[PDB]
């Protein structure tokens, strides 16, 4: 019923833990100074 | 604030600007770059690449 079908468990492990690059969100700062 | 005339990121690089006439805030959004990569059956096969 949830999209990716993956577990419970796997979506809580997904929310529990994030990504924080010191960027913005870009659909492929965003890509620093010459760093991807 | 009235004072500050650009802004900076968590990183210490330039992202914003005061115009100096206008007084309008503009973002700095870096143009785009990245890498190339070059795809190649090989040269012992064809010589398309993508
Ligand atoms: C000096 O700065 C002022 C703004 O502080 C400029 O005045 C604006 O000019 C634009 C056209 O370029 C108008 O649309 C705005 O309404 C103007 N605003 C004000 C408050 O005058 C002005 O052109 C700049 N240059 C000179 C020589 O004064
Ligand atoms: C590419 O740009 C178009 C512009 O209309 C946008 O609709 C599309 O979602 C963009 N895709 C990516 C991956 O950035």
């Amino acid at each position: 019923s949830k999209p990716s079908k993956r577990s419970p468990i796997e979506d809580l492990l997904f929310n529990k833990v994030t990504l924080a690059d010191a960027g913005f969100i870009k659909q492929y700062a965003q890509k620093f100074n010459g760093l991807t | 604030l009235p004072f500050q005339q650009f802004g900076r990121d968590i990183v210490d690089t330039t992202d914003a600007v005061r115009d100096p006439q206008t007084l309008e805030i503009l973002d700095i959004t870096p143009c785009s770059f990245g890498g190339v990569s070059v795809i190649t059956p090989g040269t012992n096969t064809s010589n398309q690449v993508a």
